[PDB]
């Protein structure tokens, strides 16, 4: 009664670290996308170009 | 002292089952039942492991 219930406890365990593998998995997904979009921007709106749309 | 409890009982128990005596209609019982309990631990403890 202790071990089957250990195991309807790892069931429902085997959900939740499955789904937040899949939220740390889109973390890790998206904190690419936005290294990559930092690193391409690097280079700001350069100083002469403020002076003139301005 | 443990082993030698476990020596007279495994003794006790061979010269018990060693002649088909009155109490084995429920002695059979007992053990199918225990065998049974063991088979569905055996099972619970792999599906666990896994």
């Amino acid at each position: 009664s202790t071990k089957e219930s250990k195991n309807e406890k790892l069931k429902e365990d085997l959900e939740r670290e499955q789904r937040w593998l899949d939220e740390q998995q889109q973390i890790m997904e998206s904190l690419n996308v936005l290294h990559s979009e930092l690193k391409n921007k690097v280079e700001t709106f350069s100083e002469s170009r403020i002076f003139n749309e301005l | 002292k443990l082993a030698l409890d476990r020596m007279r009982l495994s003794t006790a128990l061979k010269k018990n089952l060693e002649k088909i005596s009155r109490q084995s209609s429920v002695l059979m019982d007992n053990m199918k039942h225990l065998l049974e309990l063991n088979k569905l631990i055996m099972k619970s403890q792999q599906e666990s492991w896994d």
